[PDB]
């Protein structure tokens, strides 16, 4: 059998393929190991992630009072600089390794999405079969949305960016995340 | 399988719950776990991590791999900081600090 | 860079012993030479970025009286181009803090990012 | 899915709604060519963009047996709803070749298109 190890040299792997128990139990140096040869659906098909029924956007989309009327701790924030015509991220990459289904329903966290809904919606069709997701269609740049989402009792706040493609200078591809985060903090 | 399914139908299939898709869910999870009121709260009060390493591991078969450790923790002087930086595998003689979170892999229970 | 150098190096201007160096990627055309040639004891070009801190070494910002950062006042979006300035004005407080800094806005919001950079 | 298709043509499009067109009515015609009887005629049916048939559809609406399955070619459930399996041809074409500009990528719709039939 394979085993995977992590170690500062490659050097002291090799003592897990020679070791024996009749000439090393009593040797307490690891370095002299020598070679002495002496009814309703729940989760997906295969069951591996937390599944729901399909539900449509309008369902999920929240107003500001209607974010600051509910109530959101522990939850996940992902800030998103999308616009209509930008390359898709895959949204999906980051959800399904939270709907995993290694943690029970109550462990679930929720996830707000804050962003342009031109682009979310265009993300939506692979993200409507996971249970707890909700849109806050504003900007990541705003305060008052940052404040309707309770984003100083969230467990992560999450920023990326799609218009990568669109800005030709590579240092400046950061300026909004970077502002963003500057705003947070701030 | 997931794959060649999702590959197939572009999207993610609901279905119904059985005794191999439940004993499918049981794996282990990515996870932080704090010394302040744990049952290793006494082992963190200056403890070493090989001990809580072992421990972990023969009770709970927590296999733990790191330390996010207080970056103003070495200092003297009180700080109020509360950034962490990573600490991967300490050995055994690393001492602990009750202010630190440890990187492990949990099972699943039902 | 007219505007700026007619109104800086004035000749009723009270003698006053500082130069100006220009920090820019883009390369001046035969105009721009023209200028800095007819200001060449006191205007210095060279080429390279503000976001890269070697660039910034090269200029000797550490030991500079004020940075002036002029904005392109003809743009299709004046957000952008303030967020580029404040990106401009975060790398130089970076590199360093004391350094007093001049900047142009377009657009009003926009400034009020400036008080999120503790510099 | 619910109808049943046999000894069908299946013609996949790469269409768009701003792409030229083709000319699909030179399919068609030698289809529908009257040295055939009615139960000889083979049914034909398109599986692409609906922006991109409908612009084609003002030359083919003189045809008896023609069907749209507004979808992609790409995708394995509409082919499997075609019963791509059962059909006498399928015709791969695409119309996006103005807008690729290295020639030899042209083709990389229609050679993956086949790839994925094949497997």
């Amino acid at each position: 059998t394979l085993g995977f190890f992590i170690a500062s040299d490659a050097k002291e792997v090799k003592r897990a393929f020679f070791y024996c128990k009749a000439c090393h139990d009593d040797i307490t140096d690891p370095k002299r190991i020598k070679k002495c040869g002496c009814n309703v659906k729940k989760y997906d098909s295969t069951g591996m992630f937390h599944w729901c029924a399909p539900k449509e956007i309008e369902k999920v989309i929240l107003t500001r009072s209607e974010a600051a009327m509910t109530v959101l701790s522990g939850h996940v924030v992902v800030c998103i600089f999308g616009d209509v015509s930008s390359a898709l991220i895959g949204l999906r990459n980051l959800v399904m390794p939270l709907r995993a289904s290694n943690f029970h329903y109550h462990e679930l966290k929720h996830i707000v999405f804050v962003g342009s809904i031109e682009y979310l919606k265009r993300e939506w069709e692979t993200l409507h079969n996971f249970p707890k997701v909700s849109i806050l269609p504003g900007t990541p740049l705003s305060r008052a949305d940052l404040r309707a989402v309770n984003i100083n009792l969230c467990d992560m706040c999450v920023i990326l960016s799609a218009n990568q493609n669109n800005i030709d200078d590579t240092s400046l591809q950061d300026k909004e995340c970077i502002l963003a985060s500057l705003n947070i903090k701030s | 399988e997931l794959e060649a399914l999702i590959a197939e139908e572009n999207a993610l299939r609901g279905g119904y719950s059985t005794p191999q898709t439940l004993a499918n869910r049981d794996r282990c999870r990515v996870a932080q776990l704090a010394l302040l009121d744990g049952p290793f709260a006494d082992l963190g009060d200056g403890g070493c991590y090989g001990d809580l390493f072992c421990k972990a591991l023969k009770t709970y078969n927590m296999l733990c791999f790191g330390i996010y450790r207080l970056r103003d923790a070495h200092l003297s002087t009180p700080s109020q900081c509360t950034k962490r930086y990573v600490i991967t595998n300490p050995p055994y003689e690393f001492e602990l600090v009750p202010t630190d979170l440890i990187f492990c892999l949990m099972q699943f229970d039902s | 860079v007219s505007n700026f150098l007619k109104d800086f190096l004035h000749k009723d201007r009270d003698d006053v012993n500082v130069e100006i160096v220009f920090l820019h990627n883009i390369s001046p055309n035969l105009e721009l030479e023209a200028l800095f040639k007819r200001h060449f004891t006191q205007v210095e070009f060279y080429q390279g970025s503000v976001l890269n801190p070697h660039d910034l070494a090269r200029v000797k910002i550490e030991s500079a009286d004020a940075c002036l950062i002029l904005a392109n006042k003809y743009c299709a979006d004046p957000d952008a181009e303030d967020a580029s300035n404040i990106m401009r004005v975060i790398s130089i407080k970076n590199y360093h803090p004391k350094i007093r800094i001049i900047t142009q806005m377009l657009q009003y919001h926009n400034k009020a990012h400036l008080l999120n950079i503790p510099s």
